[PDB]
């Protein structure tokens, strides 16, 4: 009625209204394919089994595939269980006979399980480590920008025809890249103790990278640097301030290594210790910049100027 | 509109001209276009068409004589065009080539043998 | 005329579920971006569904009127004292205007009480004080023809929480002579 | 109201294809010739007369150019 | 919602994003024209709303307090005073970012939800680690020049806007500590009522 | 089946066009609406439909042989080498799009210059699966058959005898420069 009336024009409530979904599409089996698959199936008999299903419209399941994307919960399609997110089973539209969408969003559904999990990942740090707590800006600095080109998609949605196979396929650069991060957590979650947790997970970023030695290595790099920041941060602190300040033992050495920073690491206790023997008597703002003006290999071998020649200068 | 206002608009569009410029060429198309109104031939398409893919075969065009096959369903597609014929036998005749005998090919029925 | 009308300008959009002539036929305003009289027009629904929950004994009328500018002419003159259509002497808008009003009832508390031109040093600091609400006034009146609402409560913020420590240094007893200008030290 | 917008869209199709048609048959006609032309065809007129009206009228024009 | 939204984000409630002191602002979750998804956006989005008036009401209130007519700071004195000088002026460009939301919806008329929420997902963090470092003065109740400490403890944040939005805290309540020592270094006299200095 | 042909070329099976493990996409064929001609016709396009499943199942399977990084040149070949199949079926989509009702013997002329290049990089693929192809000796089975004789079956192995010369270029331009061997069991 009157103002409801006009909600029940200008409004899109179908699936998740409690109402059973009725669509007025066009006819002629491009969009009469459950009709005509009914048929034939009552012809051979299965015998009947005519369940209840939403009848769900097309451009709907790419919005919630968006949400799904976004790292949302409590969607009507792709209702998680027990941290696993899996697919309903009334969701059916006029073609692709009920059992295709099943396998299209079962796809979906295990890249939505990826990005669930590091949502709850980023939840469990959100609500002194000083290293998963650096670990995950970069993964959230990661999550802004991929929820920019799907928020994109959805303004191209309200505003050209779009459907489920022009959008997997406009995803692709974005899918290929989120399966690499499914690998690279799955060791930064499997682990007790505060130094092995962060040495462990620091270590793995340096072999992944040599593994892949051009648009992922440039995401494994630039979430190798926010990471390694803590590190670089204390053994400056140490070098100059002469004296290791550290939280909860995060560092290596407790006043089972990574192999990163080893061959230099002689150079580096040889400073700390004569250098806190003086005083009683910048680092990652200069290794971000040489990547301004053959990758981690070679590359890497340039950082070793910058410990080594203020290591000479502390040393004499 | 009528068809004796509508010959003014094209000799206003071929002959860059007000109606009031031009009225020896429309006082022409008068004398040519009245008493020669009815259809003389037997109208089909499909001779019409088999002239069409014919003519654009000879100019080694191969590709258009079977792109025109494409885009003369459509017209049967859509459905508003009551007289398919007469466009099409006007748009043959208007044809150059972008680079002889025609009483052995097939032509168009009298309509004499019938007592119009 | 026809085929005049026939060069217009066409809408490319389609969907699976409409293969036979669809131009377009979007998708129904969904509610969370369609707003402004939708949205107002669903406040006066969820307001009227409030009042039927009560029965009569709630009856809470008035979801319109009227406009932002004038409303924002009228709040900046209310800082002035001055009295208006809504200022005596959705629906939320009445805890954002309080918000405002209870600034504008410390100047004419302040007005009310140092327009004399007892003591000589009281009336010494009775005339300093107009010297400030000049000020007062005249840093008012003179930006905003026509702003926003929200830029009005944000931009007199910083300034009106000193309009009313302003009142918790005066009455709204008070010292007189050597008592008032060590009070004030 | 609709069905009086459906056949605004199905004649722009046609308008449209015709002159793929005229365009690969080199054609001299544009867009606004040929609606006049298309139209003088639905009442019933002889190509063979119109033909050869269209056929003086550009020979004419070139003699005053 | 598009613009109660803008203005239960502002901190001023309204009785869809139903203003409760236990649970902050509190969407009502019965709706029969919206449905459960877009609650849950909706309630991810009243988080920092409810974050907002908390950190506005503790602002207004412990202003430290306000012509201070028992005194430890928000109960009556100077350094939480200089704490909340410094935390208003932090959360400003939130403020300013919802007036630019304000400008582009007056440019649209249809802009989504997720578009809010990929501008603001950037204070969705700043926002819950500040509360901590309030709600640490608050509970063990942080006298005097205990609370430039800290701020500095967590002044080791990680988070690099967090990090530096706390230095600007600590910046601004140096200014007092450095206000008091340029008068106990310099003319001889400590002016401290029940705040210290360390020097008694 | 003009719908659910493109979903099925686009490797998404359902069970009219029945994905066997042995027998790939798989009409059922006992059908009282259509007869065995058109039955002819769809089996020969889901003979396309069937390597494409094999070669993305091969893709995702292996992208990473057995482990390792030459093979893993060629699958990042062999998807692009793929994609004007995938356009192409997004083409259909468009003109089926456009006119309500087209032929299969449409679709079976715009898809039937894919039906010679999917059956000639499918021996490509299995010679290295089948003979443990190990390292370098990928580079001259692609180069074997780059003697094809099929032009665009000899440029689309070009393609991929490129890519994978990328990463032959690439531990080349480290050893012959900076000295070091970078190579883990391939060589």
């Amino acid at each position: 009625p009157d103002d409801r009336s006009w909600l029940e024009h200008h409004v899109v409530h179908q699936y998740w209204t409690a109402r059973p979904s009725q669509f007025p599409h066009s006819l002629h089996l491009h969009s009469n394919l459950a009709a005509v698959w009914d048929q034939h199936l009552y012809s051979s008999d299965p015998l009947y089994v005519p369940d209840d299903r939403v009848l769900v419209t097309e451009t709907q399941v790419i919005r919630e595939t968006l949400w799904l994307l976004s790292g949302v919960k409590k969607l009507f399609i792709f209702q998680l269980i027990d941290g696993k997110v899996t697919v309903r089973n009334n969701i059916i539209v006029t073609h692709l006979t009920h059992s295709c969408l099943r396998s299209v969003l079962e796809q979906i559904a295990a890249y939505g399980q990826v990005v669930f999990r590091l949502q709850e990942f980023i939840d469990e740090v959100m609500g002194p480590f000083r290293t998963y707590q650096a670990f995950m800006w970069a993964l959230y600095k990661y999550f802004i920008s991929f929820k920019e080109e799907l928020a994109e998609i959805e303004k191209c949605i309200i505003n050209t025809t779009i459907t489920l196979a022009i959008v997997v396929d406009k995803l692709a650069p974005r899918l290929s890249q989120l399966k690499v991060l499914h690998k690279v957590f799955s060791t930064g979650v499997a682990e007790t103790r505060n130094v092995v947790r962060a040495s462990h997970l620091l270590n793995t970023l340096y072999k992944a990278i040599l593994e892949y030695d051009e648009q992922t290595v440039s995401l494994l790099f630039s979430l190798w640097v926010e990471t390694v920041r803590p590190y670089l941060q204390t053994v400056d602190e140490w070098i100059v301030h002469g004296h290791l300040w550290d939280g909860a033992r995060e560092f290596i050495i407790q006043r089972t290594m990574v192999s990163f920073l080893k061959p230099v690491l002689k150079q580096i206790i040889m400073a700390g210790k004569s250098m806190q023997l003086l005083k009683n008597l910048e680092l990652d703002d200069v290794h971000d910049p040489l990547l301004a003006i053959t990758f981690e290999l070679t590359l890497r071998s340039c950082l070793y100027p910058h410990i080594d020649k203020q290591y000479l200068d502390c040393c004499g | 509109k009528s068809p004796n206002v509508l010959l003014q608009n094209l000799c206003c569009r071929i002959l860059g001209r007000s109606e009031a410029d031009v009225a020896q060429q429309f006082q022409y198309a008068v004398r040519v276009i009245g008493s020669n109104f009815a259809p003389t031939v037997e109208r089909d398409e499909f001779l019409v068409a088999e002239k069409i893919k014919k003519e654009l075969i000879r100019q080694r065009r191969e590709a258009d004589a079977a792109l025109f096959s494409e885009l003369h369903r459509k017209l049967h597609s859509q459905g508003v065009l009551k007289n398919k014929w007469s466009i099409l036998y006007l748009l043959l005749s208007l044809s150059e080539d972008p680079r002889s005998y025609a009483t052995l090919f097939a032509q168009a029925l009298p309509r004499d043998a019938h007592s119009t | 005329l026809w085929e005049a009308a026939l060069t217009y300008e066409a809408s490319k959009r389609r969907c699976w579920e409409r293969v036979g002539c669809p131009p377009g036929h979007r998708e129904e305003p969904y509610l969370t971006e369609a707003g402004r009289d939708a949205f107002d027009k669903f406040c006066r629904l969820h307001q009227g569904e409030l009042q039927l929950l009560a029965g009569g004994v709630l009856q809470a009328p008035q979801p319109v009127l009227v406009k932002e500018c004038e409303l924002v002419k009228d709040v900046l003159n209310v800082l002035i004292g001055v009295v208006s259509a809504t200022f005596s002497l959705p629906e939320s808008i009445s805890s954002l205007l309080s918000e405002v009003a209870e600034y504008g009832t410390c100047y004419t508390r302040l007005s009310h009480f140092s327009l004399q031109p007892k003591g000589l040093v009281f009336q010494a600091f009775t005339s300093g004080l107009r010297r400030y609400l000049q000020y007062y006034r005249a840093c008012v009146l003179s930006t905003p023809p026509t702003l926003s609402l929200l830029t009005i409560g944000f931009l007199f913020k910083k300034l009106g929480r000193q309009l009313r420590y302003l009142a918790e240094l005066c009455g709204v007893a008070f010292p007189t002579g050597v008592k008032l200008l060590s009070y004030l030290y | 109201a609709a069905a009086a917008a459906a056949n605004l869209n199905a004649v722009r199709e046609t308008m449209d294809v015709l002159l793929e048609i005229s365009r690969i048959l080199n054609t001299g006609l544009d867009m606004e010739t040929l609606s006049i032309c298309v139209r003088l065809c639905e009442q019933g007129i002889n190509p063979e007369a119109l033909s050869s009206v269209i056929k003086e009228l550009r020979k004419a024009t070139e003699a005053l150019k | 919602m598009i613009h109660e939204l803008l203005l239960a984000l502002s901190g001023y409630p309204g009785s869809i994003f139903t203003w409760n002191k236990r649970s902050g602002l509190q969407v009502s979750q019965d709706f029969p024209f919206l449905h459960p998804s877009e609650t849950s956006v909706l309630n991810r989005l009243c988080r920092l709303g409810t974050d907002y008036i908390r950190f506005t009401e503790f602002i207004e209130q412990y202003t430290g307090h306000v012509q201070q007519q028992q005194g430890q700071g928000g109960l009556h004195g100077i350094y939480l005073r200089a704490f909340c000088t410094g935390l208003d002026s932090v959360l400003q460009p939130y403020r300013q970012a919802l007036l630019d939301l304000e400008q582009e919806f007056l440019g649209d008329p249809h802009l989504s939800i997720s578009h809010v929420n990929y501008f603001l997902d950037q204070f969705q963090l700043l926002f819950p680690s500040v509360m901590v470092v309030v709600e640490q003065i608050k509970s063990q109740k942080i006298h005097g020049c205990q609370i430039l400490e800290t701020v500095y403890k967590h002044s080791c944040g990680g988070l690099p806007p967090v990090r530096s939005a706390l230095e600007k805290i600590l910046a601004v309540c140096h200014g007092v500590m450095y206000k008091q020592l340029s008068a106990w270094m310099l003319h001889g006299l400590l002016l401290d009522q029940h705040e210290e200095f360390f020097i008694k």
